RNA sequence: UUCAAAUGAGAACUUUGAAGACUGAAGUGGGGAAAGGUUCCACGUCAACAGCAGUUGGACGUGGGUUAGUCGAUCCUAAGA
């Protein structure tokens, strides 16, 4: 079943950094 | 068709929108950050003052030369989980307190009207002249005030999922602006980003936005769009009013399902010169999600007896939309007068306070506010019969929600595709398939969201700009350039945030984003972006 | 073929011996049959002013002769089963006596 | 009659409230054997007899 | 019923069958803190009692409608 | 279309019988929109609905 | 007439642009009810698929009474097997029961 | 949800009277909302809370 | 009884207009008593019923509507109980 295949696929799939602004009020 | 008059009307609308955004930012900073003001303004007060400011600024422009003008998007202030539609009227403060007594403190900021530190305040407003609409929306952060410092500054930057959402929204906004400006110079497109001979595509827009959101661990709220704007067709009511032609890229639960498995909008278009684009992006934080789930929307009603949930928000929407295709003669004289006033507005969403003769106020007086409330009482009386005959509808209040995939997969729906909400007043959200491949309808999805015990809400950050792609003849300097009517470093300046996530430089899309940023910063042999400046007041 | 003519119809010999309650309806049906004979059209439409002229002197007071203007025109609707139809109009004249079939030039 | 007594009017009110077909959600219940309103009354078919 | 709010400053209520006009007036004045000009009553064909309560000129039925929540 | 209610309302508003009320056959949608006596009054004012005159009963021969 | 025609001009507006060819914008109810009007028949069934299933069930159930030509659920006229005034006849030389 | 009899029984007469009045006000508000929303499950628990408060007072 | 237009898949029968007639104030008009009990009115709508038809209906489905110190009951007594 296509629904079964879709559900199986979804089940198998689900199974420094950055700094903006500054010390002030814009 | 771009022209001198059309460009001037767009520029005037954008200038008024930028000035209103500056006005609201200054008001909020005075109320909660500088603390110079004695009385702290509330959300309905800020919205009403913004609408009056927009009307008073627009009154001087194109008088007796343009048939129709006014507020396109009513001033909306959304906090954290609220993703849109929050513009409460001044006569609903006690109603909100009475409705939400005995509830949790999760929506305490919105219920009381007073902002709190750490809140993400999303301010949205639009101005139209002769149907040419310019819209702005900016997320900002509310901070606690330092005491030891001589200068008013925040104690520290924003940390966590809210910071992730703000960073993702800002980076996506800037990158999409640069990418759309690259459409006027197709030879300046990076090779790793896309074809040198190929143009700008909705597929490229979607993959850039999804890459940024996945890098910052955020989801795209199902209201986000990057679309084309024409006269009287700006998507001011996208989920309410249907449109004959659409050109843009949208994000939905269907798109989330398709990406997981990897009138109708399609990402099979090429961005063309001489066009106006609206970019509205909402990023929902996924910090608290320890599983893989789906982002959806919950509609807020005014009924307290529908459930017993402690963390439920009860409110009444403040904006209405007139359906000019529906005609019915009313029985109340007050209702007929209100309908005449509503028809005098146009095809944009309106507030009941906008229809008062006192509004906008010339001098802000307590007696003026009392007269406005007195008018609002009879306006509610007329609106009850107007809405009872389907002449006007509500723009809904929506909250971002997270539903895990395992609950959806374990759920059973005996109807499948055939199910739909028959009690829905609106046609467009009533007949919807958010999960076409799983055959789960909107009513079934709402049932699953209410039944799940791990259905949480997600904070949302929003950024929305309007741009025009002016060609060589349209532009001032004989070379094509992008006129950003709303947004920029002057009005939409990012707040102090810090995130532990960043773009990963080992990816081709990330390299293309870096090249887009570099070419946007290059003003000589790169892209030309001209930002609209806010007009001075004093 | 679009065409327009004027005729005189002898309703006296067509209504000879007819019951009094049926004289005007039979005059209507005879006029329709007359137009069908002269134009080959199964679709005949009578003007309401022509109906007034038929019914002017009550149910049993139909005039002996009527002067009619019959126009064969084109049926513009796609759903119609016939491409042509006839439209019958009254010709209010001094008298319906001593008149011959004539062709009216359409401008 | 127009000038009626309260007992008559109360019985008329009860009959008016009883005058209805089945709710549709009754038909969806498990093991439901009720398929129509077998006690339905109309003003021109069966008289109430006071 | 909503027409009477703007037409005669009149609120329309469904009240108990055992209540008379004195009890209706006292209950309205107690519950909504408004002076009642007069009360008219009828028994509906469904067996419930309907009361047209007209307030005095000092008070507006529109305010009471907005307070109750139906408008 | 069905204008029975509108004809009855026009007769009541004008103050004559249904035999004395004329509805414009070209303004059918405009008449069908009129569900109230106020709208009927508007139609009478703008001429969509007209009051006919009485049938004469002359007394000259008498 | 030229002055009147030049005065009577039609200028499009935003309503004509947006809702010129569109219609509806609101789901039409099955019983033609208003927004806050109760629907006795359909308020207990939220979704239109189950509404259609219930409608089909009622229509299939109606068929026998339709064949019996009842005016409705309330038409429950009962006929006797035999009428005594029709089957109690011994007519002598005298008074009869009918003409 | 709703009130609990053993929690009600630890209170005084005036507290129970105030709770009953508040429950009656909430019931009136719910009956106002019911005119627009035909399905309102909170009405049942408010009614049962009123009945329980009356039961404890009478006891 | 007739003509035209509209609605509709479908019009002898629905709607509007145009005509011809009738009840002829002891009416086919306008109100009531007894009786009926929502049949009143709006919206939706055609399976069954309207011994033809039907887009129409006193039919079917959902609702709205009956406001009194002065109109009646309520009070009085009659033949009577
Ligand atoms: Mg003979
Ligand atoms: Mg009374
Ligand atoms: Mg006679
Ligand atoms: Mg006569
Ligand atoms: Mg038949
Ligand atoms: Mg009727
Ligand atoms: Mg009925």
């Amino acid at each position: 079943s296509s629904l079964t295949l879709v559900k199986e696929a979804l089940w198998s799939v689900i199974d420094q950094g950055t700094t903006l602004g500054g010390p002030f009020f814009p | 068709i771009l022209q001198e008059s059309v460009l001037n009307k767009y520029r005037t609308a954008g200038q008024i929108a930028q000035t209103a955004l500056k006005y609201v930012t200054s008001l909020i900073n005075d109320s909660y950050h500088s603390k110079t003001t004695q009385r702290q303004l509330t959300v309905p007060e800020l919205c009403l003052l913004t609408d009056s400011f927009i009307l008073t600024r627009l009154e001087q422009y194109y008088k007796n030369k343009v048939n129709e003008r006014g507020i396109a998007i009513p001033t909306t202030i959304d906090i954290d989980q609220i993703s849109g539609g929050w513009c409460p009227e001044i006569d609903d403060t006690q109603n909100l307190l009475n409705w939400n007594k005995g509830k949790d403190s999760t929506f305490a900021s919105s219920v009381t009207g007073t902002l709190r530190p750490g809140d993400l305040v999303k301010i949205t407003l639009g101005v139209h002249i002769d149907g040419y609409t310019s819209e702005v929306s900016h997320t900002m952060v509310i901070y606690p005030v330092d005491e030891t410092k001589p200068i008013l500054q925040p104690t520290g930057p924003l940390l966590g999922g809210k910071a992730d959402a703000v960073a993702a929204a800002h980076i996506a906004m800037e990158t999409v602006v640069a990418l759309l400006a690259c459409a006027l110079t197709p030879e300046k497109l990076p090779a790793s980003l896309g074809g040198t001979s190929s143009g700008i595509t909705g597929q490229l827009i979607r993959t850039i936005v999804d890459t940024i959101a996945r890098s910052y661990n955020c989801g795209v709220v199902p209201g986000s769009r990057v679309r084309r704007i024409r006269r009287f067709l700006a998507g001011q009511n996208e989920g309410i009013v249907a449109e004959r032609e659409y050109k843009g890229v949208v994000w939905t639960e269907s798109h989330q399902e398709a990406d997981l498995l990897s009138a109708i909008p399609s990402d099979d278009f090429v961005v063309q010169s001489g066009e106006v684009y609206l970019i509205d992006l909402k990023m929902a934080s996924l910090e608290h999600c320890t599983k893989k789930g789906l982002v959806t929307l919950e509609t807020v009603d005014s009924y307290t007896g529908k459930s017993h949930k402690a963390g439920e928000l009860i409110a009444r929407p403040g904006a209405y939309v007139r359906d000019f295709a529906q005609t019915h003669i009313l029985k109340l004289k007050t209702s007929r007068q209100l309908l005449t006033k509503i028809d005098k507005q146009g095809v944009y969403p309106f507030k009941l306070s906008h229809l008062s003769s006192n509004f906008p106020f010339v001098h802000e007086n307590e007696e003026e506010l009392q007269s406005l409330k007195k008018d609002l009482k009879s306006f509610r009386l007329g609106m009850s019969e107007i809405s009872n005959n389907y002449l006007c509808v509500e723009s809904p209040i929506q909250i971002a929600r997270w539903v895990p995939w395992d609950h959806i997969l374990k759920a059973t729906n005996p109807n499948g595709n055939l199910s739909y909400d028959a009690t829905s007043t609106l046609t467009l959200p009533g007949h919807e398939l958010p999960l076409p491949k799983l055959g789960v309808s909107a009513i079934k999805l709402k049932s699953l969201m209410n039944s799940t015990k791990e259905s949480i809400s997600l904070p949302v950050a929003r950024e929305c700009n309007t741009i025009v792609l002016c060609d060589s003849s349209v532009s001032t300097t004989d070379r094509p350039e992008l006129l950003r009517l709303t947004g920029g470093s002057k009005t939409c300046q990012p707040s102090w945030i810090h995130s532990q996530h960043e773009l990963n430089p080992q990816d081709s899309i990330v390299q293309g984003i870096f090249q887009l940023a570099t070419l946007a910063k290059d003003k000589r042999f790169g892209l030309l972006l001209k930002e609209t400046q806010p007009m001075k007041q004093k | 073929d679009v065409v327009t003519r004027e005729y005189t119809i002898n309703l006296h010999k067509r209504l000879h011996g007819v019951s009094f309650k049926k004289r005007a309806p039979r005059a209507v049906k005879e006029i329709k049959k007359f137009a069908k004979l002269h134009m080959g059209t199964d679709d005949v439409r009578l003007a309401p002013e022509l109906n007034q002229a038929i019914w002017k002197r009550g149910v049993k007071g139909v005039e002996y002769r009527l002067r009619l203007r019959i126009s064969r025109k084109r049926n513009e609707e796609e759903d119609a089963k016939n491409p042509l139809f006839s439209y019958v109009e009254p010709v209010l004249v001094a008298s319906a006596k001593g008149l011959q079939t004539v062709v009216v030039e359409e401008d | 009659a127009a000038q009626k007594s309260f007992r008559i009017k109360q019985k008329m009110a009860k009959a008016k409230k009883q005058n209805r077909p089945l709710p549709q959600w009754i038909r969806l219940r498990t093991n439901n054997t009720i398929r129509y309103n077998a006690k339905r009354r109309n003003w021109r078919r069966t008289k109430m007899n006071i | 019923a909503m027409k009477k709010v703007e037409d005669g400053n009149i609120l329309v209520f469904q009240v108990s069958m055992k209540a008379n006009k004195y009890q209706i007036k006292k209950a309205v004045k107690e519950l909504y803190e408004v002076d009642v000009l007069k009360v008219n009553t009828l028994v509906r064909p469904n067996g419930t009692k309907k009361a047209y309560v007209r307030l005095t000129a000092d008070y507006d039925a529109l305010d009471i409608a907005n307070r109750i929540g139906y408008i | 279309a069905n204008l029975r209610t509108q004809k009855r309302l026009a007769a009541s508003v004008v103050g004559v019988g249904k035999r004395k009320v004329w509805l414009d056959p070209n303004e059918t949608s405009e008449i069908a929109q009129a569900n109230s006596r106020n709208a009927i009054r508007k139609l009478v004012k703008n001429g969509t609905i007209v009051k006919k005159a009485v049938t004469v009963h002359s007394k000259s021969r008498t | 007439q030229n002055r009147a025609a030049r005065k009577n001009r039609y200028v499009e507006r935003g309503s004509d642009v947006v809702f010129g060819d569109q219609d509806a914008l609101t789901a039409s109810t099955e019983n033609g009810v208003k927004l806050r009007q109760t629907d006795r028949l359909l308020d207990g069934v939220a979704d239109g698929s189950m509404r259609s299933k219930a409608d089909r069930m009622a229509k299939m159930e109606r068929r026998e009474r339709n064949r019996h030509a009842k005016q409705g659920e309330s038409d429950r006229h009962n006929a006797v097997s035999l009428s005594k005034h029709l089957f109690s006849g011994k007519r002598g030389v005298g008074k009869t029961d009918f003409r | 949800a709703g009130v609990k009899a053993y929690e009600l029984r630890t209170k005084s007469k005036e507290q129970l009277a105030s709770q009953l009045v508040d429950l009656k006000k909430e019931l009136a508000e719910l009956k106002v909302q019911k005119l627009s929303r035909p399905s309102l499950p909170k009405i049942k628990t408010v009614r049962k809370s009123i009945a329980c408060v009356l039961t404890v007072i009478n006891e």
